[PDB]
């Protein structure tokens, strides 16, 4: 006690949404895309360091 | 072509300083047109649906 | 078809999650088309109606 600290990383995975964003494509035409992306901590210790703190 | 130039071309320019900083990755974020010439653009589509 | 592809997709993309959600059922509502275009879709039907 009060000697070591524990950080807590979650393995359950994580969901990201994007927002409404403009694309260009090849002929110019603009688009109107909203997507989101799903990720999982693979490596808790390098995420944690990476993202000092854990913060997602 | 250029997330490659201009991150080559970034490297080399702070090569001669030898500075500690790495560099992660370069990844482009946006390229739109100006907002003033937007206008023009959706028109020019707007006038091949008007075509048909 | 629609909602036996949307029932499957979904499906398969959710097996990877691993989560507890099971799905019961997929029972498509309306496909109805754009309110803008809806009028000319009605006057088509009247159309007929005229002819006759």
């Amino acid at each position: 006690p009060f000697i070591e600290t524990v950080k807590m990383l979650d393995a359950r995975i994580q969901t990201m949404d994007n927002q409404a964003d403009r694309f260009v494509t090849k002929e110019k035409k603009d688009l109107i895309v909203d997507s989101y992306i799903k990720w999982r901590i693979s490596d808790f210790s390098r995420y944690y360091l990476a993202t000092g703190g854990g913060d997602i | 072509v250029i997330r490659s130039d201009t991150q080559r071309e970034l490297e080399e320019t702070i090569r001669p300083y030898d500075m500690g900083i790495t560099l992660l990755d370069v990844n482009f974020q946006a390229a739109r047109p100006p907002e003033e010439v937007k206008a023009a653009f959706d028109d020019a589509i707007a006038a091949r649906e008007n075509e048909q």
